[PDB]
């Protein structure tokens, strides 16, 4: 292909259906599962 | 600038941190 330079995307466009008497609600739902990685320790020297 | 010393910009400029902001407001 090449090389480009750009404008970065913050990200998409949401446009939340508002009104003074609407509410959304869940039917359904999941279970999900992540994971965080954190450092405890170091060399000794 | 000076004798060696540069400053560099960020890689965020201030309008795009406006939209954050603007995008937290507007989903509270
Ligand atoms: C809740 O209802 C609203 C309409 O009252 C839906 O929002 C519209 O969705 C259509 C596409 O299906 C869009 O073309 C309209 O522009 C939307 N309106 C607004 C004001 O944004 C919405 O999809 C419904 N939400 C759910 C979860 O079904
Ligand atoms: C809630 O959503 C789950 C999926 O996330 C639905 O379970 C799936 O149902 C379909 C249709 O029977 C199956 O093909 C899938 O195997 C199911 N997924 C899993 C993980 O079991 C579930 O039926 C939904 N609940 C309701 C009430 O609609």
């Amino acid at each position: 292909q090449s090389i480009i330079a750009y404008t970065m995307s913050l990200g998409a466009e949401n446009s939340v259906a508002y009104s003074n008497n609407s509410i959304a609600i869940p039917t359904n739902f999941t279970i999900s599962v992540t994971t965080e990685i954190l450092p405890v320790s170091m060399t000794k020297t | 600038k000076f004798k060696g010393l540069t400053v560099l910009p960020p890689l965020l400029t201030d309008e795009m941190i406006a939209q954050y902001t603007s995008a937290l407001l507007a989903g509270t």
